[PDB]
RNA sequence: UAAUUGCGAUAACGAACGAGACCUUAACCUACUAAAUAGUGGUGCUAGCAUUUGCUGGUUAUCCACUUCUUAGAGGGACUAUCGGUUUCAAGCCGAUGGAAGUUUGAGGCAAUAACAGGUCUGUGAUGCCCUUAGACGUUCUGGGCCGCACGCGCGCUACACUGACGGAGCCAGCGAGUCUAACCUUGGCCGAGAGGUCUUGGUAAUCUUGUGAAACUCCGUCGUGCUGGGGAUAGAGCAUUGUAAUUAUUGCUCUUCAACGAGGAAUUCCUAGUAAGCGCAAGUCAUCAGCUUGCGUUGAUUACGUCCCUGCCCUUUGUACACACC
């Protein structure tokens, strides 16, 4: 563990800053279920005797 | 032992009590009474007992997975 | 770059660049002469030590000066 | 004829005058010398914390008071007019608490 | 007719004492006064080197007139200043105990200030004496 | 040049898109009777002394 | 601004109703016949009441009020 | 003169002058006249004032700032810049050596200065802004006096900012020689600059 | 008072210990521009040696300016206490020193290979050229260059 | 024996209590003369009452004034304040009724208040900003 | 009008919630009641200078008197008050004068109908259902991580200097907090450059810490427009404290190292007077750690008393094949 991070040749800041960025670090966000939230997604619809029935 | 005493008294206006009408209307309901009768005999037991105005605001889920508030007011009630 | 130490030919124009101002200050002294400042309140402390300029008033921020009358 | 000091403190303070009140009154028709009661500066006990159980919204904050008021009296007294005095003078809230020195 | 401190200005009674002081000199300095920064809130240690700590004697003794009794805490506390601890915001530290006490000390073996009772230290009659004469003498200056 | 040194009588209302300019009823300390409105960018009370080089505007509401 | 409210407008326009030999034309001794004839219950309402009391009873004394 | 000496000293110098006349420091504030019109009842030197620091409220209604007299206006403008907002006690030292810097420059009155230089740099003809579809075109307009001493005081103070942020010469001598240029007009001061610039920009857009 | 009459031994930029020294600056910076030594310790040196604190670098000149080198190069025999060098307690002698010019360098290389050469995370740290002292370089340290 | 007044001075904290008494004529500030406060610039402000009223109505009084609280500021000006207030209180309960009217016909025409107290006080500091009126800045993204 | 705030017009007339009113606080009180847990004056003893009676002090009980300043119970006080001008001549608004105060007197607390698939199951022995339940997804012990770094974004702190930095000198607050069947705030003394350490002392608190002698600030000196004595980032060595434990620096102190930034593009935030801004202090989490937040005080400005141009929201009129309501 000890030698070999010392020895590595792959590490370091400046092998680091050799390689490229990638166009993840700049994306954004996914905001679908803020943007689709009204619709339901359970499927169990309300029905009328239940409601009815309950309160 | 013998530094603390208890005592109990009856309550006078006991109808006008909100703590008594909320374990009221939670003895019906473990009872079982429908929510729309129990919560008119609140409303109508405070404003025949004597008060000025009277809410309740009972919510949750009943029977539906949705859960809604219905609430049953009767008489006057300052806000602020 | 200025000069701070007084080589004998800053000293005897000072002494010949009293009367041709009236306002004589640190600032002033600077940009008239080239005087690294220090050698400047140095100058001034000379002066006010025997006044061919009479003070308005002193302060550690700034000297104010006149000429004798 | 012991010379003591009546210290009584509350959150009530309408009650803690009526209190007051009594003990002046008592020591007024049997006098000791006059001993009007002095005020203390009162104490505003704050505590400041969130509004929101969890940390979501708008940062806003909520200043809770409590305040504590306090009186003292001092009274020159015989023994039995001092235990008339400290066990009928009781009210609820207040706690009055009576030394010797 | 009638004299005091508080009826001498600050700046120039202070001067006058600090050189007064230096032409007697009877202070025993400690031999640190060179190397130290005054406080642990400086960076720079005092310029004018041979009278900074006769200045600070004659600043404690005017301080010791003017208050019933203070004790190295308190001198710290008023001698203290802001220290910049680099990027975050400053903060007041209190000043260097050792040279507060030093001077402390050497106005108390000259015989300017004595121990007070419960704690702290107060003027002596001969301290308030030769203050009160040196406060005269700049009291009269005036040509 | 003509500088020419005017007084106000009456303000007349605040136009301008953003709303800070200034409708006054200006005389001209010569005449009692020629006035004139103006257009002021300050802000105006009565009985103060204006100053114009062009008297021969005669602008209206600013859009 | 100083827009005053339905509260003291009725309370002011009832008791000038009814009292009005007895009122004054000055706010100290009005605010002093309202703490009597009155039993309102806050005192800064008082003195809304008193004010509005006597700025209608000064246009009362100047003219007639359709209200 | 009738000095009256007592226990305390109180001297004679302050003792004569602000007996006889309510003075600056020692300076007149009589003698003093407008030499234009159009800013009167506005820059207000008619009563006197010792020093600049008043705990005056200005800004509650509309225009106490304008019955505020100038000077201290001139070092409430002075105060500009976070590095010195809040140091009106310095600002007021600054002020009192520009006065003493005007008097050395030239024997006259240095409230008169102030005066003279506010009144050749309001600026007359100011320019305002109009939607205008397209290149949102603007319109010139005139001033109010009130608007012309306020722009009059920002344009002397700034000069003097940006003429003195980096260099060997004080805020003082700066302002001083500012003041001196902008009573009277030689092209060289930013605050007749500023308003040269509004006038022909203006009078071009009219 | 303290003007100075002198015309020719004033000198320009000068040498000390392998550093231009500047010759129109005060004693106490021009030691600060040399490299291994600040302010205070300057200050010091120039109180303790005995050199006129008020004036340039022009005059204090060569016999104050050997004083002044050797009470670098031996603070300790002078009574300056041992806390106020730089480097104590060393690595393997214990006696307290004081780095000057390229010293500071050649040494401060040193005790990073000394910690390279055990092993140390410190010395992985250094050799990764990141930021040794614990600090979050999630967020800064961007454009080392 | 000793016809003596008190009166106060109050800016935004400071409080000065002034005792004003028939005497020689001497005036002083917590111990020390008048002439020796030091923001050095408002030397004149403590000067103001002094020459408003001329030396003569001061030459028969001892005026001692005990300082405590708030800045430099609101010490000089509760000085002056509170000597202001204890000339008028002095001459209202000992000499002429012209002579108090005509000195307040002067200290309001010439005041910065002078005698009644500045009631601007600073407003309790809000959450969510640093200041009373100013919040955190938002970035909406 | 801040307001569905109120005048008026009027098939409407009277009301109710919300606003307002209310409460808490900051302003004023020579008015009452007071006060050795707050101050003042005087009488004793005593010190000094001048002595020409005074000034500055001390003095836990040497005594008396007082409540202006401190505290707060009961109260009062302001209600746009009076006048002038405008207005439908009304609602109200502008100015002057008076007054402590003429911004809703300043500032908050609470805050209607309701909704939102807003956030929290990681606050709860509040919780339905599911999953798991002994090689446990329970609990407990050790170590590591949450802090890891090519980079992008957001809130802040220090700065770019002389309207300043550096060294002395002057001295100025308020909000609070602080230990019993344990180790809190710590005065004073002594050692030490410093951080800190040892002997004690006081305080369960208007009593002591503490007048929190704070910073900004004022004066006097040094620096003299230079990446500079700005800036103190990175960085090496040592000395201490907290805790069982500091290594991946806890933090503090000393020396040395002396980076970028010479005022910040497109954009955009906050703000109308004790306000912005500068400047610090206390509390919270705390054994230690504040560049954070909550409060407080110090210094304390520019500009406006408007408008719908922009951006959001509201109402009305319109249009609708939408009503799960433009997702
Ligand atoms: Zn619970």
């Amino acid at each position: 563990g000890n030698e070999g991070a010392i020895r590595d040749k792959t590490a370091g800041r400046r092998n680091n800053r050799s390689k490229d960025v990638t166009d993840s670090a700049t994306t954004k966000k996914s905001n679908t279920r803020r943007a689709t939230d009204r619709h339901s997604r359970t499927g169990k619809t309300d029905t009328k005797k239940k409601v009815n029935q309950g309160w | 032992p013998g530094t603390i005493v208890l005592y109990a008294e009856r309550v006078q206006d006991r109808g006008l009590s909100a703590v008594a009408q909320a374990e009221s209307m939670k003895f019906k309901l473990l009872n079982g009474l429908a929510i729309r009768r129990a919560a008119y005999g609140v409303v109508r037991y405070v404003m025949e007992s004597g008060a000025k105005g009277c809410e309740v605001v009972v919510s949750g889920k009943l029977r539906a997975a949705r859960a809604k508030a219905m609430k049953f007011a009767d008489g006057f009630l300052i806000h602020s | 770059q200025h000069a701070v130490i007084l080589d004998q030919e800053k000293y005897d124009r000072i002494l010949k660049e009293v009367p041709t101002y009236r306002y004589v200050s640190v600032s002033v002294l600077v940009d008239r002469l080239k005087i690294g400042g220090s050698l400047a309140r140095i100058a001034l402390r000379h002066l006010e030590k025997e006044g061919i300029i009479k003070p308005i008033s002193k302060h550690s921020k700034q000297a104010i000066y006149t000429r004798a009358t | 004829i012991i010379k003591i000091r009546i210290t009584l403190t509350s959150t009530k303070v309408k009650q803690l005058e009526n209190v007051s009140s009594n003990i002046v009154k008592n020591a007024e028709q049997h006098n000791l010398v006059k001993k009007g009661p002095v005020r203390l500066p009162t104490k505003v006990l704050k505590i400041s914390t969130r509004k929101t159980p969890n940390g979501e919204g708008s940062k806003t904050w909520e200043t809770y008071e409590m305040r504590i008021h306090k009186r003292y009296i001092d009274l020159e007294a015989p023994v039995q007019i001092v235990k008339r005095i400290t066990q009928i003078t009781i009210e609820p809230g207040v706690d009055v608490e009576v030394v010797v020195a | 007719p009638g004299v005091s401190v508080r009826d001498v200005a600050a700046q120039d009674f202070i001067n006058a004492y600090a050189s007064f002081l230096q032409r007697q000199g009877k202070l025993e300095v400690p031999g640190y006064v060179d190397i130290v920064k005054t406080s642990s809130g400086n960076e720079m240690p005092p310029q004018d080197a041979e009278g900074w700590f006769y200045k600070r004697a004659a600043s404690v003794a005017r301080h010791i007139y003017m208050r019933k009794q203070v004790g190295v805490g308190k001198l710290n506390k008023l001698y203290g200043g802001a220290k910049s601890r680099g990027v975050r915001p400053y903060k007041h530290i209190d000043a260097s105990g050792s040279i507060n006490r030093k001077v402390l000390q050497a106005l108390e073996k000259i015989g300017i200030v004595e121990i007070s009772p419960k704690g702290g230290r107060r003027i002596s009659e001969n301290g308030q004496r030769d203050l009160d004469r040196i406060a005269a003498q700049t009291l009269e200056e005036d040509e | 040049t003509p500088v020419t040194l005017a007084k106000v009588i009456k303000v007349l209302g605040r136009t301008g898109s953003r709303g800070g300019v200034t409708q006054v009823r200006v005389e001209f300390l010569e005449d009692t009777s020629r006035t004139i409105v103006r257009n002021v960018k300050g802000p105006v009370r009565e009985n103060d002394i204006l100053v114009l080089m062009e008297s021969e505007r005669e602008a209206r509401r600013l859009r | 601004g100083r827009v005053r409210t339905k509260t003291v407008k009725r309370a002011s326009k009832a008791l000038i109703e009814r009292y009005y030999p007895k009122l004054t034309l000055d706010f100290q001794t009005n605010k002093r016949l309202c703490d009597e004839i009155a039993t309102i219950q806050s005192k800064r309402l008082r003195n809304k009441i008193a004010g509005y009391t006597t700025h209608l009873m000064k246009r009362i004394q100047k003219g007639p009020v359709r209200g | 003169f009738t000095p009256v000496v007592l226990a305390t000293p109180i001297p004679e110098e302050v003792q004569q002058a602000q007996t006889e006349i309510k003075l600056f420091n020692k300076w007149s504030f009589e003698e003093v006249e407008v030499k234009d019109a159009s800013l009167v009842d506005y820059v207000q030197v008619r009563q006197p004032i010792f020093v600049a620091h008043t705990a005056g409220r200005y800004a509650n209604k509309r225009f106490r700032k304008a019955q505020c007299p100038i000077i201290e206006r001139l070092t409430n403008s002075l105060m500009m810049n976070g590095r010195n907002n809040g140091k009106k006690l310095k600002a007021v030292r600054i002020i009192k050596h520009t006065l003493d810097i005007i008097n050395v420059l030239t024997d006259q009155n240095p409230i008169q200065v102030v005066v003279d230089a506010i009144t050749n740099t309001g600026p007359r003809e100011d320019t305002t802004r109009v939607g205008g579809g397209g290149a949102a075109r603007r319109q010139a307009v005139d001033v109010s006096p009130l608007r012309r001493v306020n722009q009059a005081i920002a344009l002397l103070t700034i000069g003097a900012r940006e003429a003195a942020f980096r260099n060997i010469k004080t805020i003082a001598e700066t302002l001083a020689e500012e003041l001196i240029n902008a009573a009277k007009g030689s092209s060289t001061s930013y605050a007749i600059k500023k308003k040269d610039e509004l006038e022909r920009v203006a009078k071009s857009n009219r | 008072s303290l003007v100075v009459q002198e015309q020719g031994s004033f000198q320009h930029i000068l040498r000390l210990l392998n550093t231009n020294v500047d010759g129109n600056i005060k004693i106490v910076y021009a030691l600060t521009t040399i490299k291994g030594v600040g302010r205070r310790y300057s200050n010091l040196v120039c109180k303790k040696a005995d050199v006129d604190l008020h004036k340039r670098a022009g005059e204090l000149t060569q016999e104050e300016l050997e004083r002044i080198v050797q009470i670098m190069q031996n603070p300790t025999h002078y009574k300056i206490p041992a806390w106020f060098l730089n480097r104590q307690n060393d690595i393997t002698d214990g006696k307290d020193y004081h780095t000057l010019a390229n010293n500071v360098e050649s040494k401060l290389r040193d005790d990073l290979e000394r910690l390279k050469k055990i092993r140390a995370h410190r010395g992985i740290r250094h050799f990764w050229g990141l930021r040794v002292r614990g600090q979050h370089t999630k967020t800064t340290g961007r454009r080392r260059a | 024996a000793v016809p003596s007044v008190q009166t106060f001075g109050k800016k935004k904290s400071a409080t000065a209590v002034a005792h004003v008494k028939a005497g020689k004529g001497l005036i002083k500030v917590n111990g020390s003369p008048i002439t020796l406060v030091e923001p050095e610039i408002l030397r004149f402000k403590v000067y103001e009452p002094l020459l408003l009223v001329g030396l003569d109505k001061f030459s028969n009084i001892d005026i001692r004034v005990r300082v405590t609280g708030g800045g430099h500021v609101s010490q000089v000006y509760a000085i002056r304040q509170a000597i202001a207030k204890g000339l008028v209180a002095y001459h209202q309960k000992y000499v002429d009724e012209q002579s108090k009217n005509e000195l307040k016909k002067a200290f309001t025409s010439y005041d910065r208040t002078l005698l009644i107290a500045d009631s601007r006080r600073p407003e309790p500091k809000k959450f969510g900003g640093k200041g009373a009126r100013s919040r955190f800045q938002k970035s909406y993204r």
